[PDB]
């Protein structure tokens, strides 16, 4: 409800790293 | 609180004065600071107020904004009829807070929002 | 006190004269004050231009 | 936005009827009274904290250099 | 307290004040110093004649 | 160049004198203490060759 | 007992007394210095040129 | 180092004492439009 | 991915160049001095520290607390002579020499 | 609308200025510390209009950068002029905003509904920092190649992408012709994004107006815009003027650093790299951490307790006049930034650490004590009521 | 406002970007025509882009400017792509503005109530032709040499004040150091001119709204920008992007001059000074007269017949479509700007010479017949009634 | 009308002697 709406905003975080490692590697850290 | 009561302690019954005296020189009472525009609240509490009791309020600021345009204050014969700390609002804005801790309990929308600027 | 309505008596009940006051009166008082900075400055310093070098003419 | 309803009478004179300029030079000793006896507290915060770290470290500096001569 | 050297005084400078020029004749005199003293190891650069 | 300036020198480079009052602090009461301020040493202090 | 601005509205006296704090006036029956508040507003025109 | 300043100095003899000129009619001519205000007398109704 | 090329395309030029990439590695010789003093010479953009410490620098010098550094090491690795220290003279702390 | 015409003024192709340059309704009481806000406007568009003027003899490049400011010095006709109004003219657009902000601390001119005003003047603070600082690069003397050095290398103790930020932003292994000439490209145009910042700036105060010396609701006493405070701004105007010509034809060296007549050498380091005035007390705190990735890990919470002040809520009245002891605690942070400013310009030894320590914790006490009289001053109607 | 909050949208914090970017009403029968506005906004943000980087590695010297722009090309990082986007985006730049005034021609839309539109218009494109030539000079070829000699020179033929005009503006007797630095510095500075310009030109259309290709009021059907006129604005900006790509990646140098290749030399005359094509059209008017005076007097009333178009009336029609005579002259004109574009590039010699002042007659005769159908049109209702 | 002719020429007869007073200069007079 209350919780899925955090249990899907929690995703937007990780469709983000896929999305934060898709162009620029950041690879020293 | 114990550090806030005049009749108790002795460095709160000089700042007490010290805004007391501040106050006197423009003619206004401390609830004439409550700015509508700060808390939407407060313009709640100054809705459900008889019409005599709003225009008196309007009346002291417009006389204490001509006095520190003009770098003036009120002649002493004034000063001594002035009543700080008399108050007229506190008890109408703590009844509008009180209602809206039960709306949100409860469930229900709030009755006004704030602007986004 | 007879002055101060003659001289509006004249010139500005007009606004193009008015425009002509402002800046020919900008003149003759920038040259009634360059000139007066240009006469204290030859009265403090007597004896330090460069006209008044002894050996000008002679290097050889 | 902009409207407050009200009551008042006002009067007001003209510009050229009254003097502009001798309003200044007026009550200066009573005026000069008057600011530095209601901000003296205001001054004494500012001022203070200032001459006194300044007096500490002239009194450091005037030890360390005696102590190094031989 | 010999890292920063001794303090210098301060001199009464001909051009020193608000309405004072230079000495043009002290100004002649030290371009004469300066050819044939200084002028043997230093530059200048930015001085044209 | 300036590393034909260090060599006639002893390695210390005679800097350029167009700007050298602007350039130290109190820069016209410096250049007038310095030249005519070569004294004797305290008692002490050995200065180099 | 009337409020006063009520008092004022039916009350219409010759007698007007202004605030005298910052300016003083010119006594009833003076010329007006509108002829020496623009001379002094031209000196200034002067400058801004 | 500085072969400006004779033409510096004159300069600034010139424009600091033009400026205080000007400074004059500014104060003259904001205390002449603001005398209306200031010297304005207002009746309310309120007493406390 | 056209997001993608531009963004990149705009950032990596301004990195480092094909001629500055070039004057990165060489080889050049020093003079010699006598036991505790300084000069310096230079390689690429910056400079070669120097010191040929004396006798009495053999203590003050290494026998303190290895506890107490910020990075512990021994002396005896960064030196490669046991009285000699030459190595490129920039300060690890924020590239000013010191 | 109307059928026909009236004041031109009223028309479309003049509403714009005319309802909010002319018409504008303000309140009666205003001081002369609402003067600085007009006055910061003016000391942007001489730098813009003297910057201009000034790139039009300029060179980037490390062969040929001192050399072009020597000549304009000497060989263009009054180049001197534009150069001392452009380098003294910095110091003056930093005096000017340093008041406006002191005005707004003390009046809280922070509080609601006006948090969109100072957010949007935090960013207007931090762009031009970066501002003057990429432009002091530019004469390439002895104190713009060692404080370049200085800072750049700061960014080097962020954890491991951070030895490829400072070879990134420098363009090389060090300060050079790379980052010269890309500090000049980055210094034409952040002025004009400092000009439409200041736009946006402007129309949020115009949607609730502007504060007054009492704190108070003001509509019932307000006049406009024109005559009556243009013709008190201009009183301002002048008096700056004059000001500003002391640091022109008297004084034009007085507030530099004679390190910066000396052209740059990278083989020595001077005695003592000490920065312009204006930047003396976040060099303090910089200095004051003993470690360096905490240094910069100072300077971000100073941006971030400034942006994080209009959103305590519980303040109903907002002037320092009617507050005793806030207004004991103002006077107490203003003898604190004077303090940190003195430190900024010393050796780092005995006695200066420990001076230089304590201001940076009294420093980020005034964002830690505004809050709790939030609290403690809402039960002051219910005590001491007569 | 309301009592309780809505959609953000309409928020004050973005209502100024609600009512006149997604919400503002538009006409509904707008063709692939208006498309070319919003066009031209991306050429001026690509080329603002595209320069803060290129100035990152450019050096304003006669002795180092030539050098510093064969160093991009060579040694930095995609140095390449940053010069011919550069290069080949002024004349993206030029081709989308000529198609977009050719459609204010057509259905006359410079006409009442929208004259301040079209006189911000013709300022913005004075603004554009002084940006494009100062820059043309930072390569420093013998293009950019003898093209700012021939130009510069030309002012030397006003009156008495002339040859101080021309001192002035040089920074000396010739072209040389000090007017390459002058140019450089307003070559930063007259594209954020340009901008502020452009937003100004904007807030004037959306006072009355568009035209319509049928000239009409259209009040009665009309639907929102978002998502309309968004997406077939797309569609545009996609096909652009193609038609941009090979002129970067396969035919870089076709719109250029060899001789810029060169570097220059003020010894030497190239044999054939010609300029670049979207400067071809007012090059042979300015050549076409054989007096240099009168030739100065010729450019100056190709801007005044232009920003004097929308203040002749009496002309109820607006569209081309619903007028077949007025119709015609406008292929007849289109026909006139191309002829003289080719002459701008041939020798000045015969035949050139009788077929390059005809067509400056004719492109002079637009602008004086059309008032004339403004007086013999207004008697058609009561003729044909 | 014919105030607005003359009063068009009065400031125009500026311009040609406030234009004669900012470049050429005759200044003792
Ligand atoms: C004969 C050719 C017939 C093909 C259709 C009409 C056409 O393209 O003629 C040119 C056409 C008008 O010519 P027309 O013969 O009078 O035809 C009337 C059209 O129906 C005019 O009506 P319209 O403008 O609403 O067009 C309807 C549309 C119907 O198409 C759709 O349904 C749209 C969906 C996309 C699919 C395609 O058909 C198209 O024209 C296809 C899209 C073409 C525009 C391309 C986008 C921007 C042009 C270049 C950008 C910058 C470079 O011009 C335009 O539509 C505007 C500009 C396009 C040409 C610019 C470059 C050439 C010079
Ligand atoms: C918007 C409308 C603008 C149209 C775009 C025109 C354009 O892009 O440049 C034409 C383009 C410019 O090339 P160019 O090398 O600068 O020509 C001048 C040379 O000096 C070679 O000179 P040329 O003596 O051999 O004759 C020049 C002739 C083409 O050269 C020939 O081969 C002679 C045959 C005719 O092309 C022209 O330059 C005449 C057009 C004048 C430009 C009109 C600008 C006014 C806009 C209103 O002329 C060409 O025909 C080259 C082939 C590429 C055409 C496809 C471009 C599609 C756009
Ligand atoms: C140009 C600058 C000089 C002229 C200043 C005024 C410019 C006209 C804009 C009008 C304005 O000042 O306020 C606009 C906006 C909304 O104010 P609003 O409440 O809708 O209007 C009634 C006000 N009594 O008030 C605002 O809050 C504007 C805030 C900035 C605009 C939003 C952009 C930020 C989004 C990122
Ligand atoms: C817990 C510590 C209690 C502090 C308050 C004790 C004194 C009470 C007080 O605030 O008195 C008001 C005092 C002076 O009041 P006032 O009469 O207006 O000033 C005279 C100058 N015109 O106003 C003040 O002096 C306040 C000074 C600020 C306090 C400094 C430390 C913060
Ligand atoms: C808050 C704004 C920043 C606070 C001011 C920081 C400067 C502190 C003043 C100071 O004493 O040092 C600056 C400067 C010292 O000069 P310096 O070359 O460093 O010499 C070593 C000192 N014996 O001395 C100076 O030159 C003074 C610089 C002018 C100061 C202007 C006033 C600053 C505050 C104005 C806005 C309020
Ligand atoms: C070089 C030059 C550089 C200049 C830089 C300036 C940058 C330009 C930016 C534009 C600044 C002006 C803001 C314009 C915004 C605007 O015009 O608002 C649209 C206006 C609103 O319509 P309205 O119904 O009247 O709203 C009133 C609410 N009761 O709708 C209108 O009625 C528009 C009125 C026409 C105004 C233009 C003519
Ligand atoms: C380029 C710099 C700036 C410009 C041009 C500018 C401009 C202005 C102007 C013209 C005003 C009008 C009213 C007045 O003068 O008081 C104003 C008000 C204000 N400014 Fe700025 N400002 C700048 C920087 C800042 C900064 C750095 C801050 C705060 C961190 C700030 C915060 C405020 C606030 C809070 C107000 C409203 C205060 C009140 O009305 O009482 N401004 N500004
Ligand atoms: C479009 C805007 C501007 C341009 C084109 C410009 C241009 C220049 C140029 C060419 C120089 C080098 C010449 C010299 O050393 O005097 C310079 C230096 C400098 N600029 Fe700017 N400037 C602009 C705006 C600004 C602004 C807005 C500021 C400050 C907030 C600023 C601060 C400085 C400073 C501090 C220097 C150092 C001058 C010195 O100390 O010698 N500039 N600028
Ligand atoms: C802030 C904006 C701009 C900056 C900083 C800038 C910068 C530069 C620089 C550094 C160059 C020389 C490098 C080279 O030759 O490629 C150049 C060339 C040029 N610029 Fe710009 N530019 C800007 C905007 C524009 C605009 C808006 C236009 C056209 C309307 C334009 C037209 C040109 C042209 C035609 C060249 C000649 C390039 C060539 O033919 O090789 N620039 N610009
Ligand atoms: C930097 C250059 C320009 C920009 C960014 C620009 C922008 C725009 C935009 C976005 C529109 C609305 C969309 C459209 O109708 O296509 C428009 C309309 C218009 N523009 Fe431009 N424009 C520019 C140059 C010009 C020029 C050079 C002229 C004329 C000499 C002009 C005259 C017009 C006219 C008459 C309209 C009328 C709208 C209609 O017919 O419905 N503009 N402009
Ligand atoms: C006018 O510039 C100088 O005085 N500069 O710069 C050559 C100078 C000169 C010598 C020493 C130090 C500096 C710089 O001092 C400081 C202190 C803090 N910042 C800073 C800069 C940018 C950012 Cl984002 C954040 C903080 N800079
Ligand atoms: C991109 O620039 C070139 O192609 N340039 O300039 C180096 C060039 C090169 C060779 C020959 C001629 C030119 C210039 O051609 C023209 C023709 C008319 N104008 C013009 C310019 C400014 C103004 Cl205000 C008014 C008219 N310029
Ligand atoms: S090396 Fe010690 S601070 Fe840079």
């Amino acid at each position: 409800i209350q919780p899925t709406d955090v249990k899907a905003a929690a995703m937007w975080g990780v469709a983000a790293a896929t999305g934060g490692l898709y162009l620029i590697q950041p690879w020293g850290w | 609180q114990s550090f806030i009561d005049p009749k108790k302690n002795w460095f709160a019954a000089q700042h007490m004065k010290a805004i007391s005296k501040r106050l006197r020189r423009f003619g206004l009472r401390y609830d004439d600071l409550y700015d509508p525009y700060y808390d939407l609240d407060v313009k709640e509490a100054l809705n459900r107020l008889p019409k005599e009791v709003v225009d008196a309020r309007h009346q002291r600021l417009k006389r204490a904004m001509d006095l520190s345009m003009k770098h003036e204050y009120l002649p002493e014969d004034l000063q001594a009829m002035q009543t700080p700390f008399r108050g007229y609002l506190q008890e109408m804005l703590a009844l509008v807070k009180r209602e809206k801790a039960e709306r949100e309990s409860l469930g229900g929308l709030p009755l006004y929002q704030r602007t986004i600027p | 006190g007879g002055i101060f309505e003659a001289l509006y008596k004249v010139l500005m009940r007009r606004n193009s004269v008015y425009v002509t006051f402002v800046i020919a009166g900008a003149f003759v008082g920038e040259r009634a004050v360059d000139y007066g900075v240009h006469k204290l400055w030859e009265h403090n310093n007597v004896g330090k231009r460069y006209e008044d070098i002894s050996v000008l003419g002679q290097r050889q | 936005k902009g409207f407050v309803p009200m009551k008042a009478v006002t009067y007001g004179l003209s510009p050229f009827q009254q003097k502009i300029m001798p309003g200044l030079w007026k009550d200066l000793p009573t005026k000069i009274h008057h600011k530095v006896s209601e901000n003296w507290i205001s001054a004494t915060l500012l001022l203070g904290p200032l001459v006194g770290v300044y007096s500490y470290v002239q009194n450091y500096q005037e030890k360390e250099k005696l102590s190094h001569r031989y | 307290e010999a890292e920063h050297g001794l303090a210098c005084p301060s001199y009464p400078w001909p051009h020193q004040g608000i309405l004072s020029s230079y000495d043009h004749a002290s100004i002649r005199r030290g371009h004469q110093v300066y050819t044939q003293v200084c002028a043997s190891c230093h530059s200048m650069s930015l001085i044209s004649y | 160049n300036e590393a034909a300036a260090r060599f006639a020198n002893g390695g210390a480079y005679p800097p350029d004198l167009s700007l050298i009052t602007k350039a130290p602090h109190n820069g016209q009461n410096y250049v007038f203490a310095l030249l005519t301020g070569y004294r004797d040493p305290p008692a002490g202090v050995s200065i180099r060759e | 007992e009337i409020p006063a601005t009520v008092a004022a509205v039916k009350n219409p006296s010759s007698k007007i007394v202004y605030d005298e704090h910052n300016h003083e006036r010119y006594p009833p029956g003076d010329p007006s210095k509108r002829a020496f508040a623009y001379f002094v507003l031209t000196g200034g025109r002067f400058v801004y040129a | 180092a500085e072969p400006e300043m004779e033409e510096r100095k004159l300069m600034g003899f010139k424009w600091i004492f033009v400026l205080t000129l000007a400074l004059l009619q500014a104060g003259y001519y904001r205390r002449l439009r603001w005398s209306v205000l200031k010297s304005r007398k207002l009746v309310l109704d309120v007493v406390n | 991915s056209l997001v993608r090329l531009l963004i990149l395309k705009f950032v990596l030029s301004m990195s480092a160049s094909k001629d500055v990439l070039a004057l990165a590695s060489l080889e050049v010789d020093l003079s010699s001095i006598e036991p505790g003093t300084t000069v310096t010479v230079k390689w690429r953009g910056k400079p070669v520290f120097i010191r040929r410490r004396t006798e009495d620098d053999i203590k003050l010098a290494n026998s303190v607390d290895v506890g107490s550094l910020r990075d512990p090491q021994q002396d005896a690795e960064r030196v490669k002579n046991p009285e000699w220290l030459i190595v490129i003279g920039v300060c690890t702390h924020l590239g000013c020499i010191p | 609308m109307r059928n026909q015409r009236f004041s031109l003024l009223k028309q479309p192709i003049s509403s714009t200025l005319n309802q909010h340059l002319i018409d504008y309704p303000t309140p009666s009481n205003l001081s002369y510390w609402w003067g600085f806000g007009s006055l910061a406007g003016i000391c942007l568009v001489i730098q813009i209009v003297t910057g201009v003027f000034l790139a039009m003899h300029y060179t980037p490049h490390v062969d040929l950068a001192f050399n072009s400011v020597e000549h304009v010095m000497r060989d263009v006709e009054g180049g001197w002029l534009l150069r001392y109004m452009h380098a003294n003219g910095a110091s003056m657009f930093l005096i000017v905003v340093h008041l406006h902000i002191f005005r707004g601390l003390y009046h809280a001119s922070y509080s609601s509904p006006r948090e969109f005003v100072r957010c949007l003047g935090v960013v207007i603070f931090l762009l031009m920092i970066v501002t003057a600082f990429t432009g002091y690069v530019p004469p390439w003397g002895q104190m713009s190649f060692w404080g370049a050095t200085v800072i750049t290398s700061l960014a080097s103790a962020i954890p491991v992408v951070g030895d490829t930020i400072v070879t990134w932003l420098w363009g090389g292994f060090s300060v050079d012709n790379a980052t010269l000439n890309r500090f000049f490209s980055l210094h034409h145009l952040l002025p004009f994004i400092l000009v439409g910042a200041s736009l946006l700036h402007l129309a949020a105060l115009h949607q609730y107006g502007s504060n007054n010396p009492l704190g108070v609701h003001s509509e019932m006493d307000q006049i406009s815009f024109y005559p009556y405070f243009y013709v008190k701004d201009l009183v301002g105007w002048v008096a700056f003027a004059i000001f500003f010509s002391i640091w022109i034809f008297y004084a034009p060296n007085v507030l530099g650093h004679p390190d910066n007549y000396i052209p740059a050498n990278p083989m020595p380091t001077p005695p003592h790299i000490v920065p312009e005035w204006y930047f003396l007390p976040i060099h303090a705190i910089l200095r004051s951490i003993p470690d360096k990735s905490g240094g910069v890990a100072a300077i971000a919470p100073v941006f971030i307790c400034l942006l994080a002040l209009p959103f305590f809520k519980s303040m109903y009245v907002r002037s320092s006049s009617f507050r005793p002891i806030h207004q004991g605690i103002f006077w107490l942070l203003l003898a604190d930034r004077l303090l940190l400013g003195w430190i900024g310009c010393q050796p780092v030894e005995a006695p200066f650490v420990t001076i230089g320590q304590i201001p940076p914790l009294v420093f980020f006490l005034f964002f830690a004590i505004t809050p709790i009289p939030g609290r403690v001053g809402r039960g002051i109607p219910n005590s001491y009521t007569d």
